[PDB]
RNA sequence: CCGGCCGGGAACUCAAAGGAGACUGCCAGUGAUAAACUGGAGGAAGGUGGGGAUGACGUCAAGUCAUCAUGGCCCUUACGACCAGGGCUACACACGUGCUACAAUGGCGCAUACAAAGAGAAGCGACCUCGCGAGAGCAAGCGGACCUCAUAAAGUGCGUCGUAGUCCGGAUUGGAGUCUGCAACUCGACUCCAUGAAGUCGGAAUCGCUAGUAAUCGUGGAUCAGAAUGCCACGGUGAAUAC
RNA sequence: AAGAACCUUACCUGGUCUUGACAUCCACGGAAGUUUUCAGAGAUGAGAAUGUGCCUUCGGGAACCGUGAGACAGGUGCUGC
């Protein structure tokens, strides 16, 4: 699902827990109901676009490893519809049996 | 069913009046699975029935239910080719339960106030033959009766 | 005491599994409850089967996650360390909980 | 039977009664009545005099009718001066709040045209 | 294209999981990754030494690989060199330790892929499709086979238009869920196109 | 409509402004922030919005403040 | 002594306890006559108990479980058949013959895979 | 102190495993001395007991080259590649599939009873306190038969409206907000307030459904920062009819 | 499509890059990194400080980074006849 979209998805991982993964206080402790509100608060949300667009989480769209569709995605088995399905009835998932109740 | 002879479910005695006949009643009335909002639709219909007729409640029924029973139904066989009118004597399993869903269907009609209100004129005209109920029989006896020249 | 708890996917594994951890602490130094069994956790999933189009037609999966517990009542010498550094046993997970 | 600039309703509910009120709900006729002081289980056939004068300076606190009428027409108008995306899609008789116009829209394009 | 997947349908019943281990739901999706990272690797690597299928388990940190194979001695190499070098390569990827042991296979006609990639590689040096085929089909029920159905999928031969052929001798119930059956498929890569080989062996009634 | 904490406009739009304001009125300002909010202090400037394939100018007047930019740049054009 | 009979109607699980002694009939520390109330039959739980009169004889410690109405008060009636058997195959000769020691199994079908609520198909359009 | 709270208890519900069990196996009758079959016992269950998975040879040169693999044929200071916005959400119209209606078996208020199946660690987030409410703080506990989202709603029980475009519908608009999120105008969801459109059961047509099924009322999950009336599951009350 | 505000995004506008965002090499210079400033819509370009490690053939290493060079990398472009 073209080399280039995975490609591009690698600096959206990587970039994001660099920054984000660390650097949420700028938001989350600084932007509060608190003494902090006049100045301070109005100089975070300054600060927070100085940060490239990237690193944000939002913006990892979340797709299948072996191929790279951005669709049908499962967070269990980080895997597409399709890729689970042929690995499953083959022997690659452990204990994902055919349902039937 | 083709060849699939199977017969019925039994059904359940109503607590207050425990039989059969009204049993019936209540679930031809009921909408929306809703035997709850039904039953006490019926008790509610049978007993100001009873307070007017001055008789009892299964017998109030009856002598209403007789007065809306169709006798003879009108099928239409095509057995040659053409397309006729052939009256047929209805079952005795199907005969009485043909007459409850006739006084129900006009009781939706005939917008008085509630439906236990509804339900006791409409059994109440019964008794005294004046009903829509009781005219959905006299039309089905009608087209037997004209058309009884096919067998 | 120790609550012992362990769990996998195969139902026919870790009976072994609970029967030779039990047999490896009742017989070395007595005392066992049994084999608490507690609830399977059956965690289904339901794919589209087709690569394009065909939103009807799909495959469910599910994976028996079976629980088991030990309980033992009583922290022995023998057993306590028998339960260390002498599980093996692949494919079931266990926790030790003192 | 006669607050504000019309209400005149008869056989209903005090609660009731004040909803053909205009800038008048349920939840604010509860309000007036509350702190006018009134069951709302009672009607206005059943009050007095005594009692719908104080309606009447309760009322008078909220905005109301002609009141109201203007403030939401200067609202409705501004934007339109303004040529913002709202103004344009009041004018041009299509819905505002970024909803489908393509199968539906009927409440604010009107009844169904020619082709 | 309506039939089931035959390994797929029994992997509670007869055939087993070859991925056989516990994980919680945080780690099992990167766990399951560095599962596919070293089959892929593995196979792609080991293609002369004919390999069958990959066993993979992984008790408490420590990641053991099973090899089965047709021809172990290729596998191994001298003195277990080669087992040395797929040790710590596999490791790397994979997750920490290695554990890399090997089974033999004295009966290779009777298992799936390997008479799947024996089919795809007569078809990539030239030979007629049923010359490979048929004499697969042959070469099975003579040692110890009860089944033994071989599709082959494609152009093949060089056609036109593509067709799908299938030559079968004996007992291949892929309804019966008790049965025991070796299902495997390969694509053969030639110079006309993909040519894919399906092949069932029907081995016991349980 | 959201955001409680701070009206939001993009550091590089609110630093244009800043220099545009204190020098003086000039010409229309490029600007493609069509998310951030309008100023007090915006208002005589006639900053030029992105409507997608070109800038739109708007002369921002004493009602154009709580509206965003991109309200006043028509996206999609039709008739 | 005392005697009991399980019962479990439609998920819900009954657990009826039956001694000799009063009437009455308890239920999770309810009257029966409160707990159960107008919803379509109070008397399902009493059926059982007619082929085979209670009057003044046998008392009902019940509790139950699951469900909703009428599958705890079916449930109830076959908690009493199964209780019932003091006078081991004297009273089911008559009882089972009226229906009663029937489990009933029928449980709610699960919604099919396409289908919009296990038979109900969602429509059709042919052009 | 009066709540499975308590020691404790191993009966029962349940939870799991491993077994019993339904075998036309018994019983008569129709049959051809057969396969069968009509009922009848016994039984929790009766003739594949209900449901699921399971899909033969092959048909439609059916769908997919945009999941992946892939033979050719094509592009290479571009049909390759990074970024800011805009767009996929456009709107004289036409259909498909839904949902909410058009009410009185109903609508809104107060007293309060009964589920299942899930799901949760940058998670699910009690009880408290601030909120008219979305929510805002503090933060308890739980990788869970325990802790949490989580009061199920239908349903009763009382009240009140009394057939009105209605206290039906709840659209649409204006205002005031809320959380998420660098960012909510194009283009989110939800809340409050006022607003109160069409609609009074639908032309020719036409769809699904044979019992816990249709019908109706909740509920969950997957994808998911946020964003279901869809999808996939779950359980309540519970019909008619099959000559 | 098991959920399009940016992302996704394959489309459009304008800005932009050509061994490229993703890969192994032949080899030139540097630990890798981290903090922080300026012009710009942002891609980017310009800096300013600090740190300067696991083995010595010590003209080298095993990674990582940024140059020039080509084998090339790359295409959700067409063809499900
Ligand atoms: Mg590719
Ligand atoms: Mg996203
Ligand atoms: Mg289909
Ligand atoms: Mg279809
Ligand atoms: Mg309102
Ligand atoms: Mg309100
Ligand atoms: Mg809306
Ligand atoms: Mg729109
Ligand atoms: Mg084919
Ligand atoms: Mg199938
Ligand atoms: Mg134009
Ligand atoms: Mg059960
Ligand atoms: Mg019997
Ligand atoms: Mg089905
Ligand atoms: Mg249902
Ligand atoms: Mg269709
Ligand atoms: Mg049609
Ligand atoms: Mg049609
Ligand atoms: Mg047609
Ligand atoms: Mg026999
Ligand atoms: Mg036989
Ligand atoms: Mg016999
Ligand atoms: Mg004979
Ligand atoms: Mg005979
Ligand atoms: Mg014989
Ligand atoms: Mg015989
Ligand atoms: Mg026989
Ligand atoms: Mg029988
Ligand atoms: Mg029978
Ligand atoms: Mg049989
Ligand atoms: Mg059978
Ligand atoms: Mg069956
Ligand atoms: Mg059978
Ligand atoms: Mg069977
Ligand atoms: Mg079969
Ligand atoms: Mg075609
Ligand atoms: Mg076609
Ligand atoms: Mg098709
Ligand atoms: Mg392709
Ligand atoms: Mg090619
Ligand atoms: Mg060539
Ligand atoms: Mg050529
Ligand atoms: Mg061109
Ligand atoms: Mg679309
Ligand atoms: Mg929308
Ligand atoms: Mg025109
Ligand atoms: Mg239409
Ligand atoms: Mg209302
Ligand atoms: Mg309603
Ligand atoms: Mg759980
Ligand atoms: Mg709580
Ligand atoms: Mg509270
Ligand atoms: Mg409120
Ligand atoms: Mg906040
Ligand atoms: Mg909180
Ligand atoms: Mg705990
Ligand atoms: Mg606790
Ligand atoms: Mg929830
Ligand atoms: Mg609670
Ligand atoms: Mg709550
Ligand atoms: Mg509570
Ligand atoms: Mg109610
Ligand atoms: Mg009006
Ligand atoms: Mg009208
Ligand atoms: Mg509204
Ligand atoms: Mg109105
Ligand atoms: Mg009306
Ligand atoms: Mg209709
Ligand atoms: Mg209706
Ligand atoms: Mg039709
Ligand atoms: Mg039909
Ligand atoms: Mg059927
Ligand atoms: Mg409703
Ligand atoms: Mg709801
Ligand atoms: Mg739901
Ligand atoms: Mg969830
Ligand atoms: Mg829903
Ligand atoms: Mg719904
Ligand atoms: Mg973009
Ligand atoms: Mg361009
Ligand atoms: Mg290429
Ligand atoms: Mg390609
Ligand atoms: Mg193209
Ligand atoms: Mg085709
Ligand atoms: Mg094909
Ligand atoms: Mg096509």
């Amino acid at each position: 699902a073209k080399q280039s979209m995975k490609a591009r998805e690698v600096k959206r991982v990587a970039l994001a827990d660099k920054y984000f993964a660390k650097r949420a206080e700028l938001k989350a402790i600084i932007s509060d109901v608190n003494a902090a509100s006049d100045e301070d608060r109005w100089n975070a949300v300054l600060k927070l676009q100085t940060l490239p667009r990237d690193s944000s989480p939002s913006r990892q769209r979340n797709r299948c490893r072996q191929t790279g569709r951005p669709h049908g995605f499962l967070r269990k088995f980080g895997l597409s519809r399709i890729k689970v399905r042929e690995a499953a009835m083959r022997g690659e998932i452990p204990g994902l049996k055919k349902a039937s109740w | 069913p083709r060849r699939r002879v199977i017969g019925q479910r039994k059904i359940l005695p109503d607590p207050k009046f425990g039989s059969e006949l009204l049993a019936k009643f209540v679930n031809i009335l009921m909408v929306d699975g809703k035997k709850s909002t039904a039953e006490s639709i019926v008790y509610s219909a049978l007993e100001t029935l009873a307070q007017r007729s001055g008789k009892s409640e299964l017998e109030a029924f009856e002598v209403a239910l007789e007065n809306v029973r169709p006798t003879v139904e009108v099928k239409s066989r095509r057995v040659g080719g053409s397309t006729y009118q052939v009256p047929v004597e209805v079952r005795p399993v199907r005969r009485n339960a043909l007459a409850m869903r006739w006084i129900v269907e006009a009781a939706r009609k005939r917008g008085d106030k509630s439906m236990a209100l509804r339900l006791a004129n409409e059994l109440s005209d019964a008794a005294e033959n004046k009903g829509t109920a009781v005219k959905k029989r006299e039309d089905v006896h009608r087209m037997a009766e004209a058309n009884k020249a096919f067998a | 005491r120790i609550r012992i708890r362990l769990k996998a996917f195969d139902h026919r594994l870790i009976d072994q599994a609970t029967a030779e951890i039990v047999e490896t602490a009742k017989r070395t130094g007595a005392q066992v409850r049994g084999p608490i069994p507690l609830p399977t956790r059956k965690e289904r999933f339901t794919v589209l089967i087709s690569p394009h189009v065909n939103k009807d037609a799909r495959d469910q999966y599910e994976i028996r996650t079976h629980l088991r517990l030990v309980d033992i009542v009583e922290p022995t010498e023998k057993t306590v360390d028998a339960l260390m550094r002498l599980d093996l046993a692949a494919g079931v997970d266990v926790q030790i909980s003192l | 039977a006669r607050i504000a600039g019309i209400n005149i309703p008869d056989h209903k509910h005090a609660v009731i009664a004040l909803t053909s009120i205009y800038g008048v709900g349920k939840t604010r006729s509860k309000a007036i009545l509350a702190a006018a002081g009134i069951a709302e289980d009672v009607k206005i056939s059943e009050l007095s005099e005594g009692q719908i004068d104080t309606l009447r300076d309760e009322v008078a606190k909220f905005v109301v009718e002609g009141d109201l009428r203007r403030e939401i027409s200067m609202s409705i108008k501004r934007l339109m001066d303004l040529g913002c995306y709202r103004g344009l899609r009041h004018r041009r008789g299509l819905p505002v709040r970024g909803q489908r116009t393509k199968t539906n829209a009927r409440t604010r394009k009107g009844p169904r045209k020619p082709i | 294209g309506q039939k089931v997947h035959p390994n797929g349908i029994r992997l509670g019943i007869v055939k087993p999981w070859n991925s056989t281990w516990f994980a919680n739901t945080k780690e099992f999706a990167d766990n399951l990754d560095s599962d596919f990272k070293v089959r892929q690797y593995l196979t792609k690597e080991l293609a002369k030494a004919s390999v069958s299928r990959i066993v993979i388990e992984r008790p408490a940190k420590s990641i053991r690989v099973t090899i089965h194979t047709a021809r172990p001695g290729i596998v191994i190499g001298k003195k277990g060199e080669d087992v040395e070098k797929l040790r710590k390569v596999v490791a790397d990827i994979a997750g920490v330790p290695a554990q890399i042991n090997i089974a033999e296979v004295r009966k290779p006609e009777l298992d799936a892929k390997l008479v799947a990639d024996s089919i795809t590689s007569q078809l990539e040096r030239r030979v007629m499709f049923r010359r490979a085929m048929k004499r697969a089909v042959q070469n099975a029920m003579r040692l110890g086979a009860k089944g033994i159905k071989v599709e082959v999928s494609g152009r093949l031969g060089g056609a036109e238009i593509a067709r799908t052929e299938w030559y079968r001798e004996g007992r291949v119930p892929l309804h019966t869920l008790r049965a025991d059956i070796d299902y495997n498929t390969s694509e053969a890569h030639t110079t006309y196109g993909v040519i894919g080989v399906k092949v069932w062996i029907f081995k016991g009634e349980i | 409509r959201s955001l409680k904490k701070g009206p939001f406009i993009d550091l590089h739009l609110l630093k244009k402004v800043e220099k545009a304001v204190e020098s003086g009125d000039k010409k229309p300002l490029r600007t493609w922030s069509r998310r951030s909010t309008i100023f007090p202090n915006m208002i005589g400037l006639t900053i030029a919005v992105h409507n997608g394939r070109q800038h739109v100018p708007v002369f921002v007047t004493d009602e154009m403040v709580g509206h965003k930019l991109g309200e006043f740049a028509p996206t999609r054009t039709y008739r | 002594n005392q005697y009991y009979g399980t019962g479990r109607r439609k998920s819900s699980a009954a657990r009826v306890f039956i001694k000799p002694g009063n009437g009455k009939i308890v239920i999770n520390q309810r009257s029966l006559e409160q707990y159960f109330g107008r919803e379509t039959a109070r008397m399902v739980v009493r059926q059982p108990l007619e082929l085979v009169d209670m009057v003044e004889k046998l008392d009902l410690y019940i509790t139950v479980k699951g469900g909703g109405i009428s599958g705890q008060a079916g449930a109830i009636r076959h908690g009493i058949t199964r209780a019932l058997m003091e006078y081991d195959e004297s009273l089911r000769s008559e009882l089972r013959k009226a229906g009663f020691v029937t489990r009933d199994a029928r449980q709610v079908e699960r919604k099919k895979v396409g289908l919009r609520k296990a038979r109900r198909r969602p429509q059709f359009s042919k052009r």
